[PDB]
């Protein structure tokens, strides 16, 4: 590395990059709806009798 | 007059029943009728069709 290298670049730490020790960085929160709820696939008809 | 058991006919429709003027209510409106399970526990006349 020393000697047989002649020029280095250097860029910003990526942000996508985390260390180990860090990893509770990582936790998040995802919300599912309830799966009791019910989703219409019938239009609704108007009519009237008068 | 003729002796019918539990005769439908009526000599004119009541006014009043039991001190109370009795309901009337079109066909349009009964035909749109929600609630017509309150109603019919109370009677009522309906009109406005033949």
């Amino acid at each position: 590395s020393k000697m047989n290298v002649s020029y280095r670049l250097y860029i910003k730490t990526p942000a996508c990059l985390l260390p180990l020790s860090d990893y509770m960085r990582a936790q998040h929160d995802y919300v599912s709806p309830s799966s009791s709820r019910v989703y219409i696939k019938d239009p609704a008809v108007v009519y009237t009798r008068s | 007059r003729f002796g019918f058991r539990d005769s439908p006919f009526c000599t004119s429709l009541p006014r009043t029943i039991m001190g109370n003027d009795v309901r009337r209510i079109s066909y349009n409106v009964f035909s749109m009728m929600e609630d017509i399970d309150d109603v019919i526990s109370e009677g009522f006349i309906l009109y406005d069709a033949y």
